[PDB]
């Protein structure tokens, strides 16, 4: 019934309910390597875990024993394995479990096994009701926990739960427009619901994107998303895009723009356009500013867009 | 002077557009501590600590390799990695590994290896492609009739076939998860121990592609944000699978490149996220691959001197912001050193120092001439020679 942190906690050898079994010292061989000096409490638990695992004992006591083997190292997939087992056999209450895993995850969110263990439970109960809210709370401590988002994408696909996600995305968007993860979330909720082929849809987004662009000129997300949802069809397909981006040179310049243009001019040089000679330099020019001025660190790269574009546009 | 130090380099600072969101703030704080480091030369700056603690990281590695405090209790189930980082890191730094440990290491890994293929976090744990990778990718650094024999290539294959899924991607461990990370391990391993059947990764290339999102990079699993670690996995797996071109290489390059910080000099695993040493390999590890990609594809433009990233500004970061006084390397200034970083933080230096696209070669060793590490294979992150040896071995079977 105890805990590993309660003062009244006792090792297992010093226990009754655990005296009818012998511990299994981890054999690290005669001459150990990368060996750990496990604390008394820790080393003890596992010596006992093994003994169980090794005896495939599907006991109610082994179960509790796991919780502890998990606290000592919730990253131990083996212990997690033998746990689901005990859940299977002892036929444990799974909500009783959900409550436990919500805890743990809340505690060690940057973990793998603790998440995947929540997915397993969920697909078992076939009930994701709790999910969207949970994940959300996790995301409210770390608006960027990979796992959290991933777990969320799954929970949304497997259970067709879109309806109120695009709102969510918009919400967190206010909170921190720079959140690249959220931006990826958007293009998940759209490409999978309405898609961007829709004239109104692609229209709507691009507009808005640009909005966030003007509001915060250096938000490298807004830009990657603008180039993101318009790159497949090619940019040469949307002429107006080249003019609007020009009304930003003043109080809105940003190397995030300098490049978009170049990018644009690239797609243009790939679609027989008028002035197949006026752009080819109007851009090779813009590659200079980048490598030598605005975005020098990426000089090596730019000094390749330059070469590439020349290498295939001359004589 | 050093690029990172240069005066006008303080133009590449953060412009938050007079706006503020957690991302802004955090990036802000980092830029502070990172600046403080560079500026920290105003009083004396003759022979800068632009040194690489060869001997200092060595104690950390030499010792940590034989015993680790109760602190490492969290790696309890990933012990073979703790071997892999160290053995590698040494090779990078270049310290011959004592032929007596050689056995012990092997004798150890032989104890994790499940009777049902693959290896385990430690003695008596279920097989799992991460340690299994670590272990095998480790045994190969040792490259001895002893290491090579440790691996039960027969069973390894069966294990692999078990994690094998329909859509192509493999599970991580039995009943575990799935993400590029998985495929890379399978590939990395199978190829080395040359155990690939024409029906193993059937579809896998196809899947690793469904991973490349709208950002040109790759994500854990389809639909997930672009991430450098997974990306390396995805690409590398495909360089093995000989499918590079299956992706949108141009949409990819564009991204990686944007992953370098226009200030610090290192990389960020994801757009709008703090910089981080280990990614110096995860991200910058990509270009040496993307190179083999294009060149193969038949592209002129490709340089003949460097990789497509600021190699200097990277070393200029790994050196001034990632080394520990005590020893070992780390994430960003003021962060508990650990054998992981100590590994990938260096692998990320070898990358930035060496170039070998074609029969030609040209290094760029920043700091003192005593900072040149041994080469590191772009796809396995192990002796570019221990790799050739490894394969040129199992093949005879
Ligand atoms: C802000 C979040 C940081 C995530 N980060 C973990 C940092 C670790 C580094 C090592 C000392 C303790 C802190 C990176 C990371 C991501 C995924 C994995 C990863 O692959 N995930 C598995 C690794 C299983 S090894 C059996 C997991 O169970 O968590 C790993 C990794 C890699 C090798 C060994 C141990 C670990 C944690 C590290
Ligand atoms: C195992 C590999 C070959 C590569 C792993 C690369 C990584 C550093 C993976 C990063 C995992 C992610 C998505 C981040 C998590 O730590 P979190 O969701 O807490 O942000
Ligand atoms: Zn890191």
């Amino acid at each position: 019934f105890l805990s590993l942190d309660s003062p009244t906690y006792v090792l297992y050898r010093d226990r009754a309910e655990w005296a009818d079994i012998d511990p299994v010292p981890q054999n690290d061989g005669p001459s150990p390597v990368v060996q750990i000096i496990y604390s008394e409490k820790f080393r003890d638990v596992y010596d006992y875990f093994r003994a169980v695992l090794q005896r495939d004992e599907r006991s109610e006591r082994a179960f509790k024993l796991t919780r502890d083997a998990i606290e000592l190292n919730a990253a131990n997939y083996t212990v997690w394995h033998f746990r689901r087992v005990l859940l299977r056999s002892l036929q444990k209450d799974l909500q009783e479990e959900m409550n436990y895993i919500i805890a743990i995850i809340e505690e060690q969110p940057k973990n793998y096994q603790v998440w995947h263990h929540r997915r397993v439970l969920v697909e078992w109960l076939k009930d994701p009701s709790q999910e969207l809210e949970f994940i959300a709370d996790i995301l409210n401590q770390d608006a960027k926990n990979y796992h959290a988002w991933q777990h969320r994408q799954w929970v949304i696909q497997e259970f067709r739960l879109w309806d109120n996600e695009l709102q969510y995305v918009d919400q967190l968007l206010k909170e921190d427009v720079r959140n690249n993860s959220v931006w990826n979330q958007r293009h998940f909720v759209i490409s999978n619901t309405t898609g961007y082929s829709d004239r109104a849809v692609l229209e709507r987004e691009v507009q808005y994107t640009l909005e966030m662009i003007k509001l915060v000129p250096h938000n490298e997300s807004a830009w990657n998303y603008l180039k993101g949802i318009l790159q497949d069809r090619g940019l040469s397909r949307y002429p107006n895009l080249l003019n609007q981006l020009l009304d930003l040179q003043p109080s809105h310049s940003s190397p995030y723009l300098i490049a978009f243009l170049v990018d644009i001019y690239e797609d243009m040089l790939e679609n027989q356009c008028d002035n197949k000679e006026d752009i080819l330099n109007k851009a090779l020019e813009l590659c200079e500013i980048l490598a030598k001025e605005k975005d020098t660190i990426r000089k090596e790269y730019w000094r390749y867009i330059g070469r590439s574009l020349q290498s295939k546009h001359s004589r | 002077p050093l690029y990172s130090l240069r005066p006008e380099h303080a133009r590449e600072r953060l412009q938050d557009d007079s706006v503020e969101t957690v991302t802004s703030i955090e990036q802000a704080k980092v830029e502070e501590k990172i600046q403080e480091v560079f500026s920290s030369y105003k009083f004396n700056h003759l022979v800068p600590r632009l040194v690489l603690q060869r001997e200092k990281h060595f104690h950390y590695l030499k010792r940590g390799l034989r015993q680790l405090t109760d602190a490492y209790e969290c790696l309890d189930a990933s012990r073979p990695w703790l071997c892999y980082w160290i053995l590698h890191s040494l090779e990078l730094l270049d310290e011959p590994i004592p032929q007596i440990v050689a056995t012990d290491v092997c004798q150890f890994l032989e104890l994790c290896q499940s009777p049902d293929g693959g290896f385990g976090g430690g003695p008596g744990q279920y097989p799992h492609l991460a340690p299994t990778y670590a272990a095998v990718n480790a045994l190969c650094i040792i490259g001895t009739e002893e290491a090579y024999n440790v691996i039960n290539r027969e069973k390894l294959l069966q294990y692999l076939y078990s994690l094998k899924q329909p859509d192509g991607s493999f599970l991580m461990h039995v009943g575990g998860e799935v993400d590029v990370r998985s495929a890379y391990c399978a590939a990395s391993v199978a190829s080395l121990t040359n155990i690939i059947t024409p029906d193993l990764f059937e579809g896998t290339a196809e899947w690793i592609a469904r991973c490349q999102n709208w950002e040109g990079g790759i994500g854990g699993v389809p639909g997930m944000e672009a991430h450098g670690g997974y990306t390396f996995c995805g690409l590398a797996a495909l360089v093995i699978l000989k499918k590079e071109r299956s992706l949108n290489l141009k949409s990819l390059l564009q991204w990686v490149t944007s992953r370098q910080m226009r200030f610090e000099g290192g990389f960020q695993g994801r757009c709008n996220k703090l910089v981080d040493g280990c990614y110096s390999f995860w991200q910058a590890g990509l270009l040496p691959l993307l190179h083999r990609a294009l060149h193969a594809q038949g592209d002129p433009a490709l340089s003949m001197s460097h990789w497509m990233f600021h190699q200097q500004a990277l070393q200029e970061y790994i050196l001034m912001c990632c080394q520990c006084p005590a020893g070992g390397l780390l994430d960003k200034p003021g962060k508990s050193r650990d054998f992981y970083h100590t590994c990938y933080c260096l692998s990320g230096l070898s990358i930035a120092q060496h170039f070998g696209s074609g029969a030609m070669l040209h290094d760029v060793v920043m700091g003192v001439p005593e900072n040149v590490l041994q080469p590191t294979h772009p796809v396995y992150n192990i002796g570019p020679d221990k790799v050739i040896q490894a394969t040129t071995h199992f093949l005879q079977k």
